[PDB]
This record gives structure tokens, C-alpha cells and sequence, in this order.
């Protein structure tokens, strides 16, 4: 991925959380949990919902090749239909083999980009109030209850507290 | 204290290319192709298709005596052909502009079978001799296509100028069949229609025929070293048909009123059973029961099918990378 | 003290589409395609359109007598036929080949009428009383095509050999025209032609032709129960045309010299209104005026046009998302 | 966006900075201001017009469908004809319109891809000196002046000094 | 203590294009498109080509008497003519459904010539006296298609009925040519055929013809003004041919096992020299010799070539932009 | 490029790195070197050779003209068949050319996203013990001989030591 997060200085995914695509990991006095954050994997299934729709809107025509004979006196023009079926078949395999690709690197791309920018809302509001671990953890110089928690995963977390 | 951020795995073992990377698993996607049919033919818009079974299109459409079966109105939402199929022109000859009549008839939905010239309508001839053993029926082993009528001499006085005329005053065109027939020799042609130059003439308001026996020995067809020279025509609302001939004429006998179709129109050469079901989208090779955008089955359908490809795959991914630790 | 990074909004609310979301409010945008259309038509190169007005475009070709206003030489950037245009083939019959000779019209740019066969190329017949009430023009009620020549039998005497012929020596290629009358009995043929096996036929370096009358009696179309074969062909630079006929032959009388278009050549059917302006593009359903990409108008048209797609809007985002506070 | 600036950390756009498409607010002891990024501005204009005359020029082709009869014994080739015309006018519908929103969404992205690197530029040259607000806003802890600003803007700000 | 992150540059000045910038110089690249060609023909398959030189495609496949280089059995991957051959049909008239011969002979691989009908399948004619002045060859002033036989009359008794036949045992479809002669006037009609109506007919198990001479002075060409209207057609496998005349037929008598190709089949009209070199693939404009994807050389080739398209480049960006210091 | 590295905050490129895309220069007691990254670099020539053979095989289907005639009683055929091979001809033309200019676009941003990687895998291993000069360098506030120098480009540099 080139945005780096995927596979990246995040090193693996979280079987753990179920509910959604992107999201947190908290541990606390009151224990451990995943939690998915709701916007972001909304916003994204949104916008792939959308992209996904596009492609087969795009693709909702169809050639329709014929039945249509020809006597052996018409060796002409049964080949032009014969080359001319052909050659929409093959622009349309190209078309849809090389969208498919394309779309799908930059679909992951897309994933990304999101669980990266994640992890800058939350290294910007913590600022000093967190060490960066380097691997998508922040841990926290203060101590960081349920509602603190709270507060950073909805871009609420009061630095000038704590 | 510490918050984490992160992202989704799973069990998933689905994987899609990309540009850059082949077989790259991912946690969600979905497959855009569909490569499975059902092996038959089925309803299409709840209207049956037309088997012809044994009978080709110009056996079905001549009214070869083997075809009775088929014999009448018939309606369709496509045609099969068997490709094995025997009773097509019984007794030897070309059906002129066959692949144009074959691309008339795929582009309707129904017919209705009526007599347009009663054996009646030809003044000093006989109309009740003409069959031939290359025509059998079921029954008889001398017999001849229903929809023409081979017109001979009477008792021995001359081939008489024969006339018939149809005007078309009904709302849908109509498709009829006529010949010419060309005898192996001048014997056979003097015992039949007897002596002098024959012709047969056909006109309407847009169209002219005029041809003339060509005798000559053929090889052997069937059993016959004569030939006849088949020919159709579509007559329009309004128009008039005229028939003038003083010899080798196989007359219109029954035609047929067509009704042409607003859809697509097919006609499949196929073995597949026809059963009891019903579909949207029926290709060549069989039903395609789908949601999906591609199908890579047939180019070949009737209904509303998916977008023909080569493509064994086209898997979009949704998801993400697939990471499980 | 301060310094903050930033971006521009404005009072747009001019939208795009992209892969991921629909509707979205962009500051700077263009849209590449166009929509609108002037219904009528121009000049083209400054050149006007030939409008054929209430001739079709045999009538005109053929010299139908009430096309008199077309007859003549033309220069075209294009055909302008009219849906009801009652000015065709007056006497009854078939133009053969005539869509390849519309075509052929079509890739042209102008003609030059000139005599080709004057009416004393043919010695002893007559030239004078090949006339038609099918025919009418907008004077005498019995006229015939101003470019062909129906040639009758004189005072009694036999129908003789006719001959006429025509050295092709300038640098364009002739179109022109000739016909075989086939009357609807044996009298008729008589009255006119007199007895006897009867023949046209027509030769150059290149192309053979040979016809016999096909006597028979037709519907009526225009009071007629008789017919016409019309044909043409095109006369190459060089190459010389022999005509031979012993009778029912409807001689050419005028032909066309031809420039063929270096452009392309368009046959536009329509009844939008010819007025006193210029374009670069003309389209079959009007005028575009443009400078953009695409066009949702017309497939079908002459000039410089922008390509043709079905979509209703191709707006392409050039600035950014706008979020105006 | 996927770089996560437009809509993002940066909420909205400035209605008052009228003469570009990227560049600062400054609010100094002789008062406040907008001004354009002349440089970043310029190179986006200059690419997205490269772009726009690509397209243009890419698709300055035509098909041209023809005027051409057929009649009723030509029905096959009638229909061929009809199949064809119809065949191109589906795939060039096609490239149109998926190429105008795919070319929409990296527009969109290019443009929140240049903010993002123009608030980079910007705290990369101000370090300790300014606090980061989370907004693309920078708090001087020095005074800043007009030519303080305008090192900042053209990228010559001297930190060693202050 | 220091560390650096950077980037690759080098001495390259090779430069590709993006959409949002052109001339860009990186340090590595791929043309994928090739723009040089071999001019001359080469082997494809390691089989040679069939040069025609100074024949064109009717001469050399009609027999014509200065073509007898290429008489007899061929093997070819694809054919050449050269634009200014000169020996073609050299008894003036024209080779019916000329272009649809062109085709199947491009789709064959391999001729076999094979005597057909001898001379001495014509019984009570004269099958040594059928030359003319329009086809010397290279030795006689006067002679005649290899593949073909004028038969005339003899001594003065009336043009019999001459019968032949050929039952195709093989398991190759017979390609075969034959005529109709058509003189000026009736009196050279009469010094070779005799008075009476004459015919030509031909017959197969799925084929008809018929044919009258049609007399009638056309302009002189090579010194003629009669004409020969050639035909030709194909015996499958199975199929027998019967031939019935009693003037004016020029007979088949020379034949040509045909083997159709299981590749693509090319005629390349160019004045390239052919030369003793193999290839993969070949266009008419030269040889490709590549593993590139891209060619703009030529759309029309033989073997196995890269896509065609007008682009003069098409340079895809492997390494990074090139920022050397 | 939109990533903000490749001639932007690292200037130039050095043509003293001879065996790779990306890396480093290294500078301490023991002199200075050019060095190549393996693995980034590596992984980049993979995706790119990927992308590479994907559109050459894609594009590995040929549409075929053919030598056939054309009496001139078949001008309307004629003209069909001239008018589907350049339509062919023009979709092909189309495809190639806009996409090598879109793959060009795309290639030049993965690279510039990965020398971008590849400076934050460094910066964020280093933390406080190096000053970033927002160039693309690291000044170590501590001594880093040649293993120190190997650790950070292996990725396990060892922060709690020096
Ligand atoms: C983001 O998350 C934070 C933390 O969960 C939310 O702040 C919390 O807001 C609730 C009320 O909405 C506060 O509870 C209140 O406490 C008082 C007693 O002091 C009680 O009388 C009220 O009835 C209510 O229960 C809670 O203290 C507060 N947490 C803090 C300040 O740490 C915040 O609302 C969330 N914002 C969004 C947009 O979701
Ligand atoms: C980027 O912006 C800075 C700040 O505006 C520019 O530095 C400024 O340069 C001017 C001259 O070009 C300096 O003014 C000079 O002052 C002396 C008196 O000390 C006077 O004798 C000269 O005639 C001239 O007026 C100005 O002090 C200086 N500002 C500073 C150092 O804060 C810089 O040139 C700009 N760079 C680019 C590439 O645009
Ligand atoms: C990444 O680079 C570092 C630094 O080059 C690698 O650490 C080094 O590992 C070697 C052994 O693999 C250590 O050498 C050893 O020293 C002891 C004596 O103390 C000797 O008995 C052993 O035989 C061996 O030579 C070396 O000290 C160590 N460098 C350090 C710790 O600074 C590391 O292995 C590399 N990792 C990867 C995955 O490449
Ligand atoms: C890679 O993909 C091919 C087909 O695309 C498949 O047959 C093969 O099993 C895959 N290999 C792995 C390791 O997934
Ligand atoms: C039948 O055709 C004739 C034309 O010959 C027409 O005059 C007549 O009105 C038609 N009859 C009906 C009932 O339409
Ligand atoms: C969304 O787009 C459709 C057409 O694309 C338009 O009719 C509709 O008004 C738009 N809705 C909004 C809220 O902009
Ligand atoms: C006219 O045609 C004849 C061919 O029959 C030719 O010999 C003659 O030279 C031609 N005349 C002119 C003036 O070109
Ligand atoms: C820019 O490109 C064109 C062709 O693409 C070339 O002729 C010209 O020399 C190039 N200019 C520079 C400065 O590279
Ligand atoms: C030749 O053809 C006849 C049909 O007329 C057939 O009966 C005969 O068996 C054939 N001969 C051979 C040897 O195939």
C-alpha cells in the first residue's frame, strides 16, 4: 500500500473486531475491547457501495451477436460479422479485465489511506498527553477512563484536562 | 493506558489481482461474472419456445407432409432447430434468398396458417395429381408439401394461361411460397405441361417475378434428377398479388399472416431439452439465472442476459487486505 | 501571531460525479459535452445543400417531368430529401440497385447534364409520342422523364435494329439511365413494338447487360397495369457505350457528368427548414455551434462535428470540492 | 480525500482567498490577510490543464454513422450495419463516461494532496517556533512580522534567528 | 552523524508522457510499440509465399497461356500480386462473383491441377480449333486458357447435345471454371454453333446454372468485341457435376483440388521483393520482427503480429523521475 | 508528484546510488556511502513488472483487417467494412494511448509514495535521538557507527540504548 499503514507500520489486522472495517484497540483500568469507528467504515462503504454501483451501471449495455447465415457465396460478409462480433468481444473482455485491476489496487489504496489518516486524527489531538509507539498505539501519560476513551474516538479529546 | 488503531481481518481466503500484485487476499468482495447454466430451454416471458424436432425451417414453412405436427398457427418467443433434424425439402431444389427468409422469419413472433389460393382458382388444370414419392407422408408414400400444390395437364388438351389474384386487405404481411419446376428432360416436360415456351409470372405493387423451365438432368436427389426452384415473398397491407403462368408453376396453396416481433428475435440450433420452467435470460447453451453484470456462457441469447466476456473471473474487491494475525 | 494553510471557496454550486460519490459541489469545473442544437439547416465550406423540395431523389434523377425546377446541373454540400415528396417514379416500376445508386449520389459533390443520345440516334423509330398520363408534368397532362426516351414503332412498318453509341472522352465518369417497358399483354407489345422475340442490350469495356419484356399483367399503380425495369450504371472516363435494341427499349436520352466529393457526403431525409447561414457542422437534426468534445445530438451528420454519445452531462471537475463557511 | 486535508483537517475553504486555489491566513501585528500560493497554485493549473487538453485530444476521433439503405431482401446486412454503429456508440458511451469519474476522483484527490504537502511545507520549516493547532493554523511564539510571513510563504523562513 | 533518505537518478534523457504533464525524463522505460519494418516478403512457417509476377490472380487460376511458370500444383502462406500484371483475363468479358473467388482462393493453403474433363468427353464437336489472337502465349500467336477448351462446331453438321460428368470421389472440394460465349453478330454465331437456341446448363447435387448466349457488339477490347462470361464454383466432397450444352460452352477442362487453410490467409497486392529470410510475422508493408505489444506498420498481415495503432510512441515509465544534481 | 517527496522536500536525486531505486546515504566516523533499500526497493520492481505484464497481456488480442474486395455495386459493404476496421482502429488507439498516459501518472506517485514510506520508517524508528532537517536527513544526536547505521536501515534500530 502506498500510503503505508495496511501491512505496514500497522503490522496485521484484528479478527477481533467484527463490526467493522476500521477502529480502535483501548486498555484501560476497566479493561481491554475493540471498537469499530462507525464514520469512517460508513463513509467508505458509502463511497466502494457507490464504485461498485458505477461499474455495473457503466457496463449495463450489451452487443447482441446474431444467429444470421450466410450461403457460401457470402464468405465476405459472414467473415466481416464474424470480425466485427469478435473484435466488441474483445474490447469489452479488455475493458472490464483491465477495470477490475485497476479499480482493485486502488481500492486497497482506498483502505489504506483511511486507517492512515485514523491514526493522524488521533496522534493530533493526544499531541504530548501520549507516547507514539511507532505501530498505531498511543500510551497515554495520564490516566484515560471510559469516557477519555470516548472522547478521542469521537475527535473530542480535551488536551488543556489530564 | 493505551488506544490502538487498526483495521478488520478475517477468515476470508478470497482473493482478487491488481495491477501491481497477483492473488492478494481480501477481507470482502464480490464476483461480477457468472460462468453457470442450466443445460435446457425455458419460457421466456412466460411465452414457450417453437421445437421444431425432426422438421427443418423449410420443411416447418414449405409444409413438408412430415411436418404436420407443426402444421398451422404458431406462436413463439424463439425457434430451436435440431441439428439432426430430416424433413426439410423432400423433393430437390434451392429455396431462393434461404438465409434472408431464415433472418424474416427469426424477426417474428407468431403465424397464422390460411388457405390464399383454393385449388379452385386455377381454370383448366389439375390439381389433384401432383405428388411424388420423394414427398412422402406418414400415411401415403406419394405426397406434397401443404402449403403448394404441383399443378399438372388435364386429360391431354393444351397448358392453359392460369390466373389468380389476392388482395391483401387485412392489417399484418403476409409471407407465401411458390416454384418453378424444371423437368430432367423434354419428355418429362411434354408428358406434364405439354408443348411451347412456358412461363411463370408474379407481381405485385413492389415486386416483379418472371422466370422460365431450364430442362436439364441433375444428379439424382432423393430420387429425382428434376429440380424445383422455390421462392417466397412477403405481401404487404394493401398490396395485390398476381399470378399469371401457362406451365411448371407450384401454385401458393396456404400462406401465412405474420406478425412481426418488437423484441429481439432467435433462432437456435440446439440438442437441449425444452422442459417447464421460466427464465429471463435464455442463451444457446442454456439459462442464465443471475444478478450478475458479466457471463461468460454465450454471445448468443434471448431475454435480458448479462454482458458477454471471455473472462474466467472478474472479482472486485470491497474489502480490505486481508491480514490475519 | 499566526499563519494557517488553506484552501479556495466560492458561491458554485455547479456538481460533478465521481467513482465514489455522486453530487459533488466543485469550484472550477467544465463540461465537454454538448446538448444544444440550431434546428435547421446550413451552408456547409460556405457551400448550400441541394433541397430536393417535393421531387424524391429518383424523381429528380430520373427527370420526373414536375421536377423541372431541379433539372439541370447542381452543386451540393449535401441532399436535403424531403419525408413526403410525391415526385418519384411516376410510371410504374423498379429503379434496380437504387440503394447503391443513392449511395453512389450520396459520395458526390455535383452533375452535369448534358444530351448523351440525341432523339436522332435512332433511325426508324419513333422519338416523338412516348408519352404517359402517368407522367403529367405541371403543363401537359401526358409527359415522360426529361433524361429517357420511350421509343415507339413508326407508321407500321417492323420494330428494326436500333443502334446507338457514345465515346466517353473526358476526365469525369457519366451516370446515366435506360429502361425495358414490359406492357401487360400481347396487344399492347404488338401496338408498340410489333412481333417477334424482343431484346435490349447494353455494353461497355467493363459491364454487360441483356433484358427481355416479361409480358404479364400487374396491380395497377398510377392507372397502369405495365411496368418499367429502370437501371443505370456509370459510363467511365474512356471507357465507350453500345446500345442494341429491337424493341421496348426506354432509351437514354440525357446523362450526368460527375464529380465525386472529396469529403464525405451525407443524404440528410428530414423536413427542418433550409435558411441563409453558415456552419462547420451540420447534423440531420440541426446545427451545432461548439468548441466542446462530445455531443448527445446526432449520430448522422456532414461537417467538422463532435463525437457522438448517449450521456446527458460529461462534466469534468477541475477544481476542488467546495466548502464554502 | 483520501490525503485527508479538504474536508478534513483543514474543516472548510476560504470564500476570501479569491485570487488561487491553495494558500494562507496570516494575522500579524499589522492585522490579517489572504494571499496565494502562486508556486503550488500554478503547478495545479498547469497539470489539470494538461490534463483536460489530454482528454480532449484523446477523444478528438469521431465514428460516423452513415445514411445508407438497405432493402428487404438485405435485412442481414441492414441489421449489421445497425449492430455495428450501435456497438461503437456503446463503447465510446462507455469510455466517456467511467473516464470522467474516474478522472473526477484523482482531480479531487490531487487537489487534497496539495493542501496536505502545503501545511508539510509549512510546519517542516517552523519546528519549535510555532505551535500546531490541528487545523493548518500555526501559533507563532515569537513575533512574526510581514517579511517573517512572507519567509514563511516562500519558503525561506529562517529558523536559527527568534 | 548523519543519515540520508533518497532516490535513484541516473544519465537518462528518455522521457515519457502523463496526463498531467508532458516530457518527462525517468530514469527507466519501455517502448511498447515497434515502428521498423523489413521491406521484402519472407517464409512464414518456414512455407514460402506464392509470387503471381506477371500474372494476376484470374490469369494465373484460369490458365492463361503466358502464366504457365505457375501452372500446376501450389503451396503457398499467402499470395502476392504485383499491381502491374499484365496477364489476366485476356479473351475479354467478365469473372463472375470475382471478389468471393478472391476470398475463398485467399482462405486455401494448396491447389492440386488435375484433368477434369478430357477432351474426349465431348462427343461429335471439335476440341482442337478453339484459340484466338487475344490469348497468345509465349510461343503461338493464337491459343487459349490452360483450363478451359472452345469447343466449336466441326465440319459443318448441327451442334450436338454434348454431355459430361465427374462424381468428386475425393475428400477435397473441386475448384473449377467454365464459360458462356457471347459473339458480336448472329452470323459468327452461326460459322461456330449453328442456327437454333442455344444453351449452356450445369448442375450439382446443390447447385444450378443456366445460361443463353446474348449476341451483341460491345467496344473492342484486346481486338474482340464478343465477350466470354466466366464462371466458376466448388464440388464438395460427394457431389457430382453434370454439364448439358449444345453451343456455345467453353468447358472445364482442366480442375483444382483445393486445400482450405486452418490459419488466416492473406493476398498482399504490393511490388516488395520477396527473398530467402523466415519470419513469424509479416504485413504488406514489410517484416515485424519484434517482442514488442504495439506496431504501427501496417493493420494487414499474415502470422503472428502485435496490435496495430496509429500512435508514434507509446513509452510506459518503469523507474522515477530522473532529478540528477 | 502528490505525495510531496520526489523533487520536493528531497530535491534532487543522487546518480551515486547505482544498485537501486530508493535508499540512503549514510555519513559517520567510518566516511559515507550510497546504499540501496532491498526490500522497498525490490517490492516496487515486482509490482511494476506486474503492471507491466498485465498490460501487455491485456492488450495481447488482435483485431484483424482484411484484403477483401469490393465490386463497385457494393459501395455501401465496402464502406461498412472500412468503417468498422477504423472504428476498431480508433477504440484501440484510444485505449493504448490513454492508458499509458494514466499508468505514467500513477507509477511516478507509487515511487513518490515510496521514497515518502521510506523517510517516515526511519523518522519514526529515531524519534528524539536525531534532529530531521527536513531535507531527507538525520543528524544523530549520539554516535552511529556501522551497525547503528545497518540497524536503522534494517529496520531495528534500538532506541532505549545511546
Ligand atoms: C464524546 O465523548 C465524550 C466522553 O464520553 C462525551 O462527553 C460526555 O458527555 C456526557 C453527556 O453527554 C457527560 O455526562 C454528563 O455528566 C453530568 C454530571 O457531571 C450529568 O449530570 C449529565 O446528565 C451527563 O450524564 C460526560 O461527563 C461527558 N464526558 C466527559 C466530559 O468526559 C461527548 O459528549 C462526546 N461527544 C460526541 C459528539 O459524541
Ligand atoms: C522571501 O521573503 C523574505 C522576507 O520578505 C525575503 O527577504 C527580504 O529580502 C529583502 C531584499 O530582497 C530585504 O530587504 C533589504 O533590506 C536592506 C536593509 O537591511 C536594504 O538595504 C535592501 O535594499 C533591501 O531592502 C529584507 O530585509 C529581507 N527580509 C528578511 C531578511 O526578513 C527573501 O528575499 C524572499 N526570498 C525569495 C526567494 O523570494
Ligand atoms: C540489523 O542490523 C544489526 C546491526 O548490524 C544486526 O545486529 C548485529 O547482529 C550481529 C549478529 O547477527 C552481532 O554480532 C555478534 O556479536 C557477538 C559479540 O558480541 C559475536 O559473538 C557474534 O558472533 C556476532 O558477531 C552485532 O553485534 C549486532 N549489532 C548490534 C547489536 O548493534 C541485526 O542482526 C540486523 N537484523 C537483521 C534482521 O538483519
Ligand atoms: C495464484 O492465482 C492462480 C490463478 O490466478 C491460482 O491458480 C493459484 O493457486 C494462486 N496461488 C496462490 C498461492 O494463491
Ligand atoms: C383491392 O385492390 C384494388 C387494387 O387493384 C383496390 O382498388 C381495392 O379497393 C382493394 N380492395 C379492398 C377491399 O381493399
Ligand atoms: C443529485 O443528482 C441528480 C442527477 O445527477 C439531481 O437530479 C439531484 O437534484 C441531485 N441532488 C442533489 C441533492 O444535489
Ligand atoms: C473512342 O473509343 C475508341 C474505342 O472503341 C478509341 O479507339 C477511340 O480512340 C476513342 N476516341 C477518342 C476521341 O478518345
Ligand atoms: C517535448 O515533446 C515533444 C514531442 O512529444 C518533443 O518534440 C520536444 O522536443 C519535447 N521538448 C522537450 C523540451 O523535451
Ligand atoms: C458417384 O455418384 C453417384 C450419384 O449419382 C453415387 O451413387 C455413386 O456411388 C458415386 N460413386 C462413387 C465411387 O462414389
Amino acid at each position: 500500500g502506498i500510503f503505508g499503514a495496511i501491512a505496514g507500520f500497522i503490522e496485521g489486522g484484528w479478527t477481533g473486531m467484527i463490526d467493522g472495517w476500521y477502529g480502535y484497540h483501548h486498555e484501560n483500568s476497566q479493561g481491554s475491547g475493540y471498537a469499530a469507528d462507525r464514520e469512517s467504515t460508513q463513509k467508505a462503504i458509502d463511497g466502494i457501495t457507490n464504485k461498485v454501483n458505477s461499474i455495473i451501471n457503466k457496463m449495463n449495455t450489451q452487443f447482441e451477436a446474431v444467429d444470421h447465415e450466410f450461403s457460401n457465396l457470402e464468405r465476405r460478409i459472414g467473415n466481416l460479422n464474424k470480425r466485427m462480433e469478435d473484435g466488441f468481444l474483445d474490447v469489452w473482455t479488455y475493458n472490464a479485465e483491465l477495470l477490475v485491476l485497476l479499480e482493485n489496487e486502488r481500492t486497497l489504496d482506498l483502505h489504506d489511506a483511511n486507517v492512515k489518516n485514523l491514526y493522524e486524527k488521533v496522534k493530533s489531538q493526544l499531541r504530548d498527553n501520549a507516547n507514539d509507539l511507532g505501530n498505531g498505539c498511543f500510551e497515554f501519560w495520564h490516566k484515560c477512563d471510559n469516557e477519555c476513551m470516548e472522547s478521542v474516538k469521537n475527535g473530542t479529546y480535551d488536551y488543556p484536562k489530564y | 493506558d493505551k488506544i490502538c488503531i487498526g483495521y478488520h481481518a478475517n477468515n476470508s481466503t478470497t482473493q482478487v489481482d491488481t495491477l501491481l500484485e497477483k492473488n492478494v487476499t481480501v477481507t470482502h468482495s464480490v464476483e461480477l461474472l457468472e460462468n453457470q447454466k442450466e443445460k435446457r430451454f425455458c419460457k421466456i416471458m412466460n411465452k414457450a419456445p417453437l421445437d421444431l424436432k425432426d422438421c427443418t425451417i423449410e420443411g416447418w414453412i414449405l409444409g413438408n407432409p412430415k411436418c404436420d405436427l407443426l402444421l398451422g398457427d404458431q406462436s413463439w418467443s424463439y425457434i430451436v432447430e435440431r441439428p439432426n433434424a430430416q424433413n426439410g425439402i423432400c423433393y430437390p431444389g434451392v429455396l431462393n434468398e434461404l438465409e434472408e427468409l431464415k433472418a424474416f422469419i427469426g424477426s417474428g413472433e407468431r403465424v397464422e396458417r390460411f388457405e390464399m389460393f383454393p385449388k379452385s382458382t386455377w381454370a383448366g388444370v389439375d390439381t389433384s395429381r401432383g405428388v411424388t414419392n420423394a414427398c412422402p407422408s406418414y400415411t401415403l408414400d406419394s405426397s406434397f408439401y401443404r402449403n403448394l400444390v404441383w399443378l399438372v395437364k388435364t386429360d391431354s388438351a393444351t397448358y392453359p394461361v392460369i390466373k389468380g389474384t389476392y388482395n391483401n386487405t387485412g392489417t399484418q404481411p403476409i409471407l407465401y411460397f411458390w416454384g418453378v419446376h424444371h423437368p430432367l428432360d423434354t419428355t418429362v416436360q411434354d408428358n406434364l405441361y405439354g408443348s411451347g415456351d412456358k412461363y411463370v409470372r408474379m407481381g405485385t405493387e413492389s415486386m416483379n417475378f418472371a422466370k422460365s423451365p431450364e430442362i436439364a438432368a441433375r444428379p439424382a436427389v432423393n430420387g429425382q434428377r428434376s429440380r424445383i426452384d422455390y421462392y417466397w415473398s412477403v405481401l404487404r397491407p394493401g398490396e395485390t398479388l398476381n399470378v399469371e403462368s401457362n406451365g411448371n408453376l407450384i401454385a401458393p396453396w396456404y400462406a401465412y399472416k405474420f406478425v412481426s416481433t418488437n423484441k429481439k428475435g432467435a433462432v437456435f440450433k440446439s440438442d437441449l431439452p425444452i422442459e417447464n420452467c421460466d427464465a429471463t435470460c435464455q442463451t444457446i447453451t442454456g439459462v442464465l439465472r443471475t444478478n450478475k453484470t458479466f457471463q461468460n456462457v454465450s454471445p448468443l441469447w434471448i431475454g435480458e442476459c448479462p454482458k458477454y466476456v471471455k473472462s474466467e473471473s472478474l472479482r472486485l474487491a470491497t474489502g480490505l487486505r486481508n491480514v490475519p494475525q
